[PDB]
RNA sequence: CAAGGAACUCUGCAAAUUAACCCCGUAAGUUAGCGAGAAGGGGUGCUUAUGUAAAAGUAAGCCGCAGUGAAGAACGAGGGG
RNA sequence: AGCGAAAUUCCUAGUCGGGUAAAUUCCGUCCCGCUUGAAUGGUGUAACCAUCUCUUGACUGUCUCGGCUAUAGACUCGGUG
RNA sequence: ACCUCGAUGUCGACUCAUCUCAUCCUCGAGCUGAAGCAGGUUCGAAGGGUUCGGCUGUUCGCCGAUUAAAGAGAUACGUGAGUUGGGUUCAAACCGUCGUGAGACAGGUUGGUCCCUAUCUAUUGUGCCCGUAGGAAGAUUGAAGAGUGUUGCUUCUAGUACGAGAGGACCGAAGCGAGGACACCUCUUAUGCUCCAGUUGUAGCGCCAGCUGCACCGCUGGGUAGUAACGUGUCUAUUAGAUAAACGCUGAAAGCAUCUAAGUGUGAAACUAUCUCAAAGAUUAAUCUUCCCAUUUCGCAAGAAAGUAAGAGCCGUCAAAGACGAUGACGUUGAUAGGUUACAGGUGUAAGCAUAGUGAUAUGUUGAGCUGAGUAAUACUAAUUGCUCGAGGACU
C-alpha cells in the first residue's frame, strides 16, 4: 500500500499542541477528545509557569508556542497572558487546568473532553 | 538439601573494583527482614518446607481473611507470601536477613520473573533466520520457517505440537545460577550479587542457595583506595 | 574483530603491504578474531625485496584491530587499524622487527619473542 | 484460502455468543436527578458542585 | 518502606570511590599512570595523552585518552575511580564540545589543541 | 547502524560512492573526427581592503567537526562476443 | 585463403600458460574442425550500446547478523459494508 | 499402469527442521600381524554435534584452508495458499546439424507475467462461560509433561610407563577457549521524529537582534529513559539407581571344566531421577490455612415474600503489564497519572549588557542556559457523594 496520509507526524502533534493552547489561553475552554486535551495540559501548565517573572526573555520563550487566534493575536495574546491569566496563578503549585470528560460524539464514539482554566 | 532462601526487591546495577585487578559488576537487592510465617514439616505433611513473610505493608490495605490470618499466627501483616522447599531450622516467628543465611562471597542462585516483552516474533523468540533481503525477495521477509513436516495420507500432515511460532516473550520466572555475594550492609539491609539479575528494577527477586554448588564459597575481597589529598 | 576475507596491515619488515584473512584458526564457525588470536593469511601485496612472494599461505598473529577489545580492569584497547604479523610454527616472527605498538594479549598467548622485537606494548 | 465446506446455521451463532454488548455504568446528577453516564459531566454542564458549561 | 534506589545505589558507590579525583574537559592533557602488576612488584607504565571525552557519574565515571606512537594512533577507556590509576592533569585546552570526535579523523598539525578554558 | 567490505547471490539485482561552478592535468588506440567531463587532483563560508560598469579574482583576518554547510546535479579501469 | 573447443566441439570440466589460497565461467595458444569456411559472405576494425560475458579500485546492511526509530496499515472503538 | 488429465505445481537454492541406524566425532568393550604414539576390524550406543569458500543452475563433483567430526538415508527425490526463478518447457533471435520445404534437435546461446483477505482441523499465545456440590481470599503437593545435554587446546602428573633408539602414554587434576542457550544494561557500541548545540536557503513575527514554518527529523556533532549486541554475567556440571556390549566371583546339570540354571557383582554421552520451566478441567477435578453466612413470617424445605456478609465486577487514574482481553498499583482514610519543587544524567558557557576590534568576531558576567520519558518529595489538578452481582451447604 502507497500514496498513504502523511499521518499524526511529529510536526503535525507539536502543531495541534500549538493550536489548542493558544486557543485555551485566548478563550478559556476548549472542547476536544481526550486522549488531545490529556497532552495540550502538559503544555499549558509550563507555559502558565514560565510567564510568572515576566522578562523578555520569558517573552522569547512563550513566543515560540503560541499562534494567532481570533480573539487576541499573537501579542495582545502576550499582555492577556503576562497581565491577566499568569498573575491570577502567582503562588498555586501547579495544576491551573482541569480535563472533565463529556459525552460521545455522535459520529465518532470517541470520549470528549473540556480543558478549562482552574479558578 | 540444606536450602536456604530469602526474598528482596531489585534496586538497579553498579560496579565495584576488587583486589586481583577485576570489575565486577553487580546487582544490588534490598532485602528488608523476612518473617517465618509457617514451618511444614516431612512427617506431618508428606514434604518440609518454610513459608516467610515479607515486604510488609499497613493493616487497612490488606483483605480481610489475609489480615485475620496474620492476626490468627501473631505475625505482621505483609502483602507477600511465598515458601521455599527443603528449608528447615528456623522457628515460627522468626525474623531472618540474609546476613545469617550466606556468607561473604558464596555461591547462590537468583530467580526472578522476567521482562515483559509482548508479542514477539519468532526469530526474536526463537533466535531464527530472517530471509534474505536483496536479490528478490517476497512479501514474508521475518518469516517464522516453513513448518512442514510431511504432506501426504503416509506422512504426518500437521503441525507438530511444540512447534517454534510467534507468542508471548517475557513476564516469566527464570533462574540464574552460581553468582557470588559480594557484600552485605546491615545498616541499609542492601544485598550485592555479582552478575546481572532478571526482573525490572523494584521487582521482587527470591535468593537461594545454589544448587549446582551448595557449599562452595570463593573468596571475594573489594580494593582500598590509595589515593592521598592534592599537595 | 577481524573475520573472514578481511584486508589488513602487516606491522613488520617482511615484505607484505596488504594481507587477507583465509581461515580464523581454532574451533569449527569461530567467526570472530580478537587480539592475540592466529589467523590463516595469504599475502596480496608485497615488495620485490621481500622474503614471502605474492600469493604464498601463511600463519599470522593479530597485534591491533580497530574495533577494540576490554580488558578485565575495565579498560578498552582501541587502535586505529587491524594489523598482524608473520609467524613460523614455533610461534617466532618471520620478520626481524615489529612496527608501532603491540597489545599485552600477546603475552598471555606466549608470544614473547614478538613483545621482546616491539616498539612498545600497551 | 475460502471455506470448502459451507458454515451452518449453528457454528454462526456460536461464534456471535460473544458479540453480546454490555450495559455502560450509570449514575444519578446531584442537582437534576437524570441518569448520566458515570464519571462524566452531565447535560447541565453541572459535575459533582462545579458549573463546568453553560446550561445546555 | 519508601524506595529511593538512585540513593541506594549512590551508597554503594561511595564505598569505593576516590578523594580527589581530579577534573578534566574533553580537550585535556593527562599523565595516566598504569600500576601493572606481574609476578613481583609494579611498573609504573605512563600513558600520557589527550582526553576526548568523560563521561558518567559514579564509580561508573568512564574518560577517553588518545595517544600516538609511531605515526600509530591508539585510543584507550579508563575508567576514573579504577585503583592502581592515577591521572595527573598537565594541559587544560578549549574545545566546543564533549565528545571530540574529530580528533579520530584530523590528524598532524590540525590534532593541535589551543591552551586556556573556561 | 559499531568491526569486516561481495565473504551474499545464477549475476555487485538492489542499494551505496561521484555529482554544480572555477583552477591544474589527461594515456593506449584511431578511419585523425574522436577517445575525453578520460584517469587523477585542488578551491568554494563570513568580514575588511584592492579590483571592475558589474564582476570574477587577489591580499589579510575570523568562526565551525564539517562552508555548491539544506534541494537538484556523471561511480571508474581493463579484456572479450 | 582466412579463422578455429567458436552464439558452432559429441567425446570434453580437451592439453598447456595467465588471472585466484582454491577457477565446469574468463583471456592466449595448441588442432582427428564427428559436423568451420568465403555475398544464406570470410577475416579485422576507431567510435557507439537501458546488449551479453569476465577481472578489478572506491563504495556500501547483498552478507557474517541481526538491531533501533517514525509514519500508513494490521490491532481496539463508532458508521457503511 | 491401480489413484489422479471438470489440474497432485515438477530441478536447484533459502528458512525451519523432524525421524531411522546400516555410527563421521564424542562414550564403553572384545580380537589384533596391539611395545609406546597413531592405527585396522567387530560388538554396544541416536543424547548432542556434524565448517567456510573458488568453478558450475546445479544435486553431484574436483580443488583450497580448517575441524573432534565435516556420516548414510527417509519425510510427494520434506518444505512456491512460506521466498527465489538461475535451470527445464511458451511466444522473439542466431550458430552447428537434418529436411527440397514449412519446420526440427536430452545440441549450444541472449531475453522472457510465480495469484489467493484462512472456514474447519493441526500448532504458537491470550481470554470469556461453566464445573470442581456454601461462597470467597491465599499457600501448596505433583499424576501426565516440556527444555538443555556439543567439545577443543595448554600446563601438571611425566620425558614417568614402554622403547637399542627415535618417539612417547592410560588414570587423574588445573587453567583458557569455540559453538549453542538464558538474562541484563555497570562498562563498549547501535538506535534514540515534542532533548541540547552548530548551521544553509526561503517565508513570516512592521525593522536589527532573537525565534517560528518548510526543505529526508533540512543537514551535521553529541545524546536522557527505553529497546538491543558487537558488550558482560551465568549455563553447557556432578551424583545415584536399573542396564546394553563386555568382564566377573562362587558353583552344578555334564565328579573335570564352566559368568548362570539358584545366589552375588562390575559396567556407556543411551534409560529413570538429580538441573530449569509449567502444571488439580489430573471431571480420577487433590491438600492446608484464614475469613463471611448462621433471620422475621407464611408452608414447604438445597420451598416462598421480604432479610441477612467476606469478596468480586462495572467506572476512573495508570504501567513492573499489554494487539484486545487479561496481569499488577491506586481511587481522597490517596502519592496512581499530570502539574510544581529539588536533583541526577545529557548538551556545552544561553539571551541581554559591558569592553576590544573598522567589521566578521573574541573576552567577562558564565560550568551559564536549556532539557521527552529518569530519581524523590508535594493533593495543586484528574482518580465523585455511584451501581450491580454475591451466603445458610442434599443426604448416606
Ligand atoms: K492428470
Ligand atoms: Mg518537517
Ligand atoms: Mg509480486
Ligand atoms: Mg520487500
Ligand atoms: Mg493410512
Ligand atoms: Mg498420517
Ligand atoms: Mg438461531
Ligand atoms: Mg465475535
Ligand atoms: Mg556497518
Ligand atoms: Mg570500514
Ligand atoms: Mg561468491
Ligand atoms: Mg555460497
Ligand atoms: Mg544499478
Ligand atoms: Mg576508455
Ligand atoms: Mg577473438
Ligand atoms: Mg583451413
Ligand atoms: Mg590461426
Ligand atoms: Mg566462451
Ligand atoms: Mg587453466
Ligand atoms: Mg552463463
Ligand atoms: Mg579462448
Ligand atoms: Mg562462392
Ligand atoms: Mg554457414
Ligand atoms: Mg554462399
Ligand atoms: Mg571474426
Ligand atoms: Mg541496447
Ligand atoms: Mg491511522
Ligand atoms: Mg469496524
Ligand atoms: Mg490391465
Ligand atoms: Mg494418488
Ligand atoms: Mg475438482
Ligand atoms: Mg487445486
Ligand atoms: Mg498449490
Ligand atoms: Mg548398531
Ligand atoms: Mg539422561
Ligand atoms: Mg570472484
Ligand atoms: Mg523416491
Ligand atoms: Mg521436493
Ligand atoms: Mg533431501
Ligand atoms: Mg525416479
Ligand atoms: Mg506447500
Ligand atoms: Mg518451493
Ligand atoms: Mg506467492
Ligand atoms: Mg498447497
Ligand atoms: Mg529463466
Ligand atoms: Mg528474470
Ligand atoms: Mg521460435
Ligand atoms: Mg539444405
Ligand atoms: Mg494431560
Ligand atoms: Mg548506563
Ligand atoms: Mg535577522
Ligand atoms: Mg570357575
Ligand atoms: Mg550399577
Ligand atoms: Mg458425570
Ligand atoms: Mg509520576
Ligand atoms: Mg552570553
Ligand atoms: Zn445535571
Amino acid at each position: 500500500s502507497y500514496i498513504n496520509k502523511p499521518g499524526k507526524t511529529s510536526a503535525w502533534r507539536v502543531m495541534t499542541v500549538r493550536q489548542q493552547v493558544s486557543a485555551v489561553l485566548a478563550y478559556g475552554k476548549i472542547e476536544t477528545t481526550l486522549k488531545k486535551a490529556k497532552n495540550t495540559q502538559k503544555r499549558l501548565d509550563k507555559l502558565i509557569t514560565l510567564a510568572k517573572v515576566d522578562n523578555f526573555n520569558n517573552r522569547r520563550q512563550v513566543k515560540k508556542w503560541l499562534l494567532n487566534t481570533n480573539l487576541f493575536d499573537v501579542d495582545q495574546l502576550m499582555d492577556h497572558l503576562f497581565s491577566k491569566v499568569a498573575p491570577k496563578y502567582e503562588k498555586t503549585p501547579g495544576g491551573y487546568s482541569r480535563v472533565l470528560k463529556l459525552g460521545p460524539r455522535r459520529g465518532d464514539a470517541t470520549e470528549m473532553a473540556i480543558l478549562q482554566l482552574t479558578d | 538439601m540444606e536450602i536456604r532462601g530469602i526474598f528482596g526487591v531489585k534496586v538497579g546495577m553498579s560496579q565495584v573494583f576488587t583486589t586481583n585487578n577485576e570489575r565486577l559488576p553487580i546487582t544490588v537487592i534490598y532485602c528488608e527482614p523476612n518473617q517465618v510465617a509457617g514451618v511444614k514439616t516431612e512427617a506431618k505433611d508428606k514434604y518440609s518446607a518454610t513459608l516467610l513473610s515479607f515486604d510488609t505493608v499497613e493493616n487497612k490495605k490488606l483483605n480481610k481473611p489475609q489480615q485475620g490470618f496474620f492476626e490468627k499466627n501473631n505475625l505482621k501483616p505483609t502483602k507477600h507470601l511465598q515458601e521455599i522447599r527443603n528449608m528447615t531450622g528456623f522457628e515460627m516467628g522468626q525474623q531472618i536477613t540474609p546476613q545469617n543465611l550466606f556468607q561473604v562471597g558464596e555461591y547462590v542462585d537468583v530467580s526472578a520473573i522476567s521482562k515483559g516483552r509482548g508479542f514477539t516474533g519468532a526469530i526474536k523468540r526463537w533466535n531464527f533466520k530472517i530471509g534474505p533481503l536483496g536479490h528478490g525477495a517476497g512479501y514474508p521477509h521475518r518469516f517464522q520457517g516453513s513448518v512442514q513436516a510431511g504432506r501426504g495420507g503416509a506422512s504426518a500432515q500437521r503441525v507438530f505440537k511444540g512447534k517454534k511460532m510467534s507468542g508471548h516473550y517475557g513476564h516469566e520466572k527464570v533462574t540464574v545460577q552460581n553468582l557470588r555475594i559480594v557484600g552485605f550492609d546491615e545498616a541499609n539491609m542492601l544485598v550485592l550479587v555479582s552478575g546481572a539479575i532478571a526482573g525490572p528494577e523494584g521487582g521482587v527477586v527470591l535468593i537461594r542457595t545454589a544448587k549446582k554448588k551448595p557449599g562452595v564459597v570463593k573468596p571475594i575481597e573489594l580494593a582500598v583506595q590509595t589515593e592521598k589529598a592534592p599537595e | 574483530m577481524v573475520s573472514f576475507m578481511t584486508r589488513l596491515n602487516v606491522a613488520d619488515n617482511t615484505g607484505a603491504k596488504q594481507v587477507g584473512i583465509i581461515k580464523v584458526l581454532g574451533s569449527t564457525r569461530k567467526r570472530y578474531a580478537f587480539l592475540g588470536d592466529v589467523v590463516v593469511v595469504s599475502v596480496k601485496d608485497a615488495i620485490p625485496s621481500g622474503m614471502v612472494k605474492k600469493g604464498q599461505v601463511l600463519r599470522a598473529v593479530i597485534v591491533r584491530t580497530k574495533k577494540g577489545q576490554q580488558r578485565k580492569d575495565g579498560t578498552h584497547l582501541k587502535f586505529d587499524d587491524n594489523a598482524c604479523v608473520l609467524i613460523k610454527e614455533d610461534k617466532s616472527p618471520r620478520g626481524t622487527r615489529i612496527f608501532g605498538p603491540v597489545a599485552r594479549e600477546l603475552r598471555e598467548r606466549g608470544y614473547n619473542k614478538i613483545l621482546s622485537l616491539a616498539v612498545e606494548v600497551v | 484460502a475460502v471455506q470448502q465446506r459451507r458454515s451452518s446455521k449453528h457454528r454462526r451463532d456460536k461464534r456471535r455468543s460473544h458479540d453480546a454488548l454490555t450495559a455502560q455504568a450509570l449514575s444519578v446528577c446531584q442537582k437534576c436527578g437524570k441518569k448520566k453516564l458515570f464519571h462524566r459531566v452531565c447535560s447541565c454542564g453541572m459535575y459533582g458542585d462545579l458549573r463546568v458549561k453553560k446550561a445546555y | 518502606k519508601k524506595i529511593n534506589k538512585q540513593a541506594l545505589i549512590d551508597l554503594v558507590e561511595q564505598k569505593q570511590l576516590k578523594a580527589y579525583v581530579p577534573e578534566f574537559s574533553a580537550g585535556d592533557e593527562v599523565n595516566v599512570a598504569i600500576k601493572l602488576k606481574e609476578k613481583e612488584k609494579v611498573r609504573i607504565q605512563n600513558f600520557t595523552g589527550t582526553v576526548l571525552r568523560r563521561r558518567g557519574k559514579g564509580i561508573s565515571e568512564t574518560f577517553i585518552v588518545r595517544k600516538t606512537t609511531d605515526g600509530i594512533p591508539i585510543e584507550k577507556n579508563f575508567q576514573i575511580h579504577n585503583p592502581n590509576i592515577s591521572i595527573e592533569l598537565k594541559r587544560r585546552g578549549k574545545v566546543r564540545r564533549a565528545y571530540i570526535s574529530y580528533m579520530r579523523e584530523r590528524s598532524g598539525k590540525a590534532a593541535k589543541i589551543k591552551e586556556r578554558k573556561q
